[PDB]
């Protein structure tokens, strides 16, 4: 598995809010090691049986948490992400959707410069079936296994999870890198992690129109990924120049089309599927 | 969101960047009165629509009399202009920009976007103005020059100078260019822009730089902190159904097909359209159900999808979410029933209680085919057509 | 350069940061008229001088009648206030700040400087307001909290919050503090400041933060791009000879001694003062000759140094530079001659033609001892005294 | 020697200005490998027999220079320094005095982040007697040798140079780190360089009031410098809180006095001298 496991201690920024409460509850049920949350002005109280703090730094000092999930509304994410980086957090999972591009641009530079890892924003989360769950994904469809999944989307990912669970392969860890233009981590970042992960025997890569993260991963897979990879790209029927939901799902300058990415992954010897329904099948074929 | 050329120039002006003297007009009377305010002719009259290629479509002309300005205005106000960047309906022309003619010596190109690959704001300059930059790129790439804004230091004069020199400018034109570079870079960062395109950036016979045209795109995600921009949105330039869907927390985009698609998730939405296309179907739209699939939201979705007479069938594909499939099945039934859907509806539920839901659907008595598996669902909707 | 408290508060106001309601007055009449403009008393009257410790010196008082305000004003306007931070002459009081009294609940400390060690702008907050922060530091260091501004991101709310919580604030006082933090950080960066000190930053009985006092220092090197600040400089608060020297490209600072020093280079200047002190002498000043040692500039140097009656001798030490020692020797002779120096002058030339110059000096016939080596020169000036 | 040698190719920013011309001329005479200069708007011409360019990038492309000396007036240094960093220069010597503190603060971060070395600003320059000279220092008083010099001042440095030349020791390389509050390189940076330099047998450290670069170097010398170090501090007779010429020569908060630094260097076993006249002597004593 990668990023998280049964021993990862996690705090929640936006802990006392609607989504923060609901999903933290789900995580606790799943068995995730939630040790407390942060909500400026509500420090000193307790929520979901856990301690609430005024600052990320206080929370870390008291719980030694190393990961933080963010459920803070867009307007304040640049602030809470930078606060986490400063407090010492090493892993940040930002669920929030709607963060300004120019904000992530700066945050991304700081993340790299500071050596902190962030998954997202605009992602369903990260999950190591059986060990740890951080995000909004339905736990009951996952199964401890050997396939690692990396996707730019949410519900589309569940399809691959269901299939890999049905064929019995199960999942090592599921990482949603998010649907924004400038994510904290991209395909290559996660791919390299799966390569070094002994528990991961195969990799499912799920992408969509927009940008060139996929094309760049293709070249990287050819060059540094020895394990088998099944890839799927959504957006063949999409029009150029229009945003299809995700802030990143847009074909700009006529570059970054669905077919373009399929072709790229194939030239790198990646098993690509043209029906999201056949991911499980193609996997068995390896 | 996009802004009108006249709106973009007004902004460049606020930041002290040269633009022709002009006026936006809503009536033929304002248009002809603009002539005298501008000065002696000839004058340039331009229809204002978000799409480009206005010239080729005859929306841009140089006239010689107030009488002609008036004729141009009475011919376009109220009509829809159709360019190579619009659908067949084109866009409504509710404003005519009337400005002073400019003595062109040379046409340059200056733009800026957020390069997803290098994760920086990047400015491009070229001596090949007045041409679709994309072509210049693929054909004569060595004629396109770029610089990236440093997140740590912000735009710097030496960068504006670099482009100026690469464009062969010299003398006062170099400082003028740098000033324009620094200005646009500042607007980009301050107003949370996404796109900037000065095409063409003209050198006048009198020897000055002036922005003959302008295109701006703002980051929608940042409008919560861009009060002025927020107010400049022109709804008429888009499909009304789009804004209507956004209101009910739905993402919609119309297409050409007879098969409607209602899916939860952007990726899954595109994937479902693709699989329908794969089995010989023609997707009529893209509709990603953002909020929970309540009876109310699903109802709005149907109404919006079906507002297109081309739709003969509707494929619904929903995976998990925050509700149970049996509950969602009821909502879909309630929805179909209240809207009074007059076409076949193939549903594909998956997740918690997937079967219990399929059952309620199969027994609804309504025209609802409860598919088993995505491939099945796809084949059936394509069939029902 | 430094600003007056009243000038600092006016700036904080422009940036929306609370300060008492007050007025700067130049005549006793303006002072008493201020009372009614402010409201009902009592009122606070404060002499305005750059140095601190005004209170201990009796320059700060709370009065109860227009009559008293007038008396205070007539007693200080025109006089020089002497504090533990001024020489014996103190500084001229040309302005009396008259403001509304404040109901103090608690006194805090908030400041900012450029930490040379970490190379960042750093803000300090403490619950020990109204006290020389330096003492709080060496005695109870754990009561001083700091945050450094990130060059890449600029000040951030979470930082203002951090300090607020460490100070034990809560409720609306937390947002109020953060606002003040963000504001001061912004001023610091935008106006190119060097120092900021809100001591004390008061919490009122009514429960609000207000800046009871304020101290600003601007980076002189940045004044070329700080028009407003440039105009706020108050020459009267410094030794006039200093500004006078700067005009002729000389760096001067007066001391207590009988031996004047004229050296080219700041380091060498300090070093030469030190070596004189080392051999039993008492340096009367610091004077670093910036521009070339021309006859004219050297003349000004002499005039400025000798303007101090305490000076009994003058040690000149010049190493190389952009001219030859023989030429500089002539300039010194020309200078001494035109000023009519009435004290022994020991010169030490070094570099190109060091000896040819020493010669011209030894033969000038004037009262000029041409030393051989720095130690020699030092021993001789100390001797001549 | 360190930083520069007989093979260092150097370009000049501000080449066509008054100081730029004069001192570039001196450098050429000394034998420095000046290969061209940069002055926006004067590109394509020739000055002092060398090519002038419009941008640092053009100059580098044509000459392969790796070092740049800056003679640009303060208002434009942040711009020309960042231009050099971008063009690929690896060594920057900024002679300019008067640069805004907040400007150097940002430039310093960029320098580190970019892996570029800058000596200054507000320095006399750098010189490896017999091999290369960059700056405004008088070449005729230096002599190829074994003593390395690091100073925060200008003319005061010449005293040490004369003495080391007179005692015959000579100099390996002379580095003036400048008199500003936030320099490109500090004592420790240069010290470490002298330690690895075989040609340097001893080190002369010249400092003054203000800051704590000296105290910090003391600790570092104790810990990582094995070669002998003679140190001198100027400003014993200076008043606290007043600027003594150099923007950095000011005792703030009552910390950073002359004696304080002497004491610090002594506690680290550094041979300190109390008369700038005895530097040569103390050196011989080692
Ligand atoms: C992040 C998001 C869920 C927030 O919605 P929400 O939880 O309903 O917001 P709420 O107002 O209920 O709660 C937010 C809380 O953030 C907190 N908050 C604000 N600024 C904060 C900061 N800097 N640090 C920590 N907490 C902060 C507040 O405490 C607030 O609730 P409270 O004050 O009532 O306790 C929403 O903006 C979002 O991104 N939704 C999309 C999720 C999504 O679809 N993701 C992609 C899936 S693939
Ligand atoms: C840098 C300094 C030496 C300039 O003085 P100067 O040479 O007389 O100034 P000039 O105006 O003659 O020349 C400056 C040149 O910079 C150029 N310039 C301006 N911006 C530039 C840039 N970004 N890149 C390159 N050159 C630039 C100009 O082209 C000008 O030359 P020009 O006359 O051909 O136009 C002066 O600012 C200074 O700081 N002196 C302090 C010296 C000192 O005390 N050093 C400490 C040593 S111990």
């Amino acid at each position: 598995s990668i990023l998280i496991d049964k021993n990862t201690k996690v705090i929640c920024q936006g802990f006392t809010g609607s989504q923060g409460t609901f999903h933290s509850e789900q995580a606790i049920a799943y068995g995730t090691k939630m040790v407390g949350g942060v909500t400026p002005g509500k420090g000193g109280t307790t929520h979901l049986g856990l301690p609430v703090f005024n600052t990320v730094r206080e929370a870390v000092a008291a719980t030694g948490a190393t990961a933080s999930v963010i459920y803070v509304p867009a307007p304040f994410c640049k602030d809470s992400i930078l606060e986490a980086i400063d407090a010492g957090i090493k892993l940040i999972i930002t669920i929030t959707e709607g963060i300004p591009t120019l904000d992530m641009l700066t945050v991304k530079v700081k993340l790299d410069e500071a050596g902190v890892r962030m998954i997202g924003p605009n992602t369903p989360g990260v999950i190591t079936p059986g060990e740890c769950k951080i995000g909004i994904q339905p736990g009951h469809i996952h199964k401890p296994g050997k396939v690692g999944i990396v996707s730019r989307s949410g519900t589309l990912t569940y399809e691959a999870v269901k299939q890999t669970t049905d064929y019995g392969f199960g999942q090592s860890t599921c990482v949603g890198i998010g649907g924004d233009p400038i994510p904290g981590s991209n395909f290559i970042d996660i791919l390299e992690m799966f390569e070094k992960d002994p528990q991961t025997e195969a990799i499912v890569m799920i992408g969509e129109i927009g940008g060139s993260a996929e094309e760049e991963a293709a070249a990287y897979i050819k060059e540094h990924v020895t394990k088998p990879v099944v890839g799927y790209i959504a957006g063949v029927t999409a029009p150029k120049g229009k945003r299809m939901g995700h802030a990143g799902a847009i074909i700009a300058g006529g570059k970054g089309t669905a077919d373009e990415k399929f072709a790229a992954l194939e030239a790198a010897g990646v098993k690509t599927v043209r029906s999201l329904a056949d991911i499980g099948e193609a996997l068995k074929t390896v | 969101m996009n802004l009108h050329e006249y709106q973009a120039k007004q902004l460049f002006a606020r930041y002290g960047l040269p633009a022709p003297v002009g006026y936006a007009c809503t009536t033929p009377r304002e248009a002809e009165e603009a002539a005298s305010k501008i000065g002696a002719g000839p004058w340039v009259v331009k229809c204002q629509v978000h799409a480009g290629g206005r010239g080729k479509a005859g929306g841009v002309k140089v006239v010689n009399s107030k009488e002609d300005i008036r004729a141009f205005a009475e011919n376009w106000l109220g009509k829809r202009l159709v360019t190579y960047q619009t659908d067949a309906n084109g866009q409504p022309v509710n404003q005519i920009l009337v400005e002073a003619a400019t003595d062109i010596a040379k046409e340059l190109y200056l733009g800026a976007v957020v390069d997803r690959s290098s994760r920086r704001v990047v400015f491009m300059a070229s001596t090949e103005g007045g041409v679709e930059i994309e072509k210049v790129a693929e054909e004569t790439p060595h004629l396109i020059h770029k610089v990236a804004l440093d997140p740590l230091t912000g735009p710097m004069p030496y960068q504006g100078r670099e482009l100026a020199f690469k464009l062969g400018l010299e003398g006062k034109l170099v400082q003028q260019f740098t000033k324009i570079f620094m200005g646009l870079a500042t607007i980009f960062l301050e107003r949370d822009l996404a796109l900037i395109e000065i095409n063409p950036l003209v050198i006048t016979k009198q020897g000055d730089l002036i922005c003959l045209d302008g295109k701006l795109g703002a980051d929608g995600n940042a409008l919560f902190r861009q009060p002025d921009l927020r107010e400049m949105r022109d709804q008429s330039q888009e499909d009304p159904r789009e804004a209507q869907a956004a209101q009910w927390e739905l993402n919609y985009v119309a297409l050409d097909g007879n098969i409607g698609c209602m899916v939860n998730g952007a990726g899954l939405a595109m994937g479902t359209m693709d699989i329908v296309k794969l089995h010989g179907g023609e997707p009529a739209n893209f509709l990603d159900v953002g909020g929970g699939a309540t009876k109310e939201r699903v109802t709005e979705a149907f109404k919006i999808i079906l507002s297109d007479d081309k739709v003969k069938a509707v494929l619904v594909n929903i995976f998990g979410g925050i509700v149970r499939c049996d509950l969602i099945a009821d909502g879909i039934i309630g929805a179909v029933a209240e809207v009074g859907v007059n076409v076949p509806v193939v549903v594909r539920l998956e997740g918690n209680n997937a079967e219990l839901g399929a059952k309620k659907l199969a027994d609804s008595g309504l025209n609802i085919i409860a598919a088993k598996g995505l491939t099945d669902a796809a084949q059936q909707v394509v069939a029902a057509v």
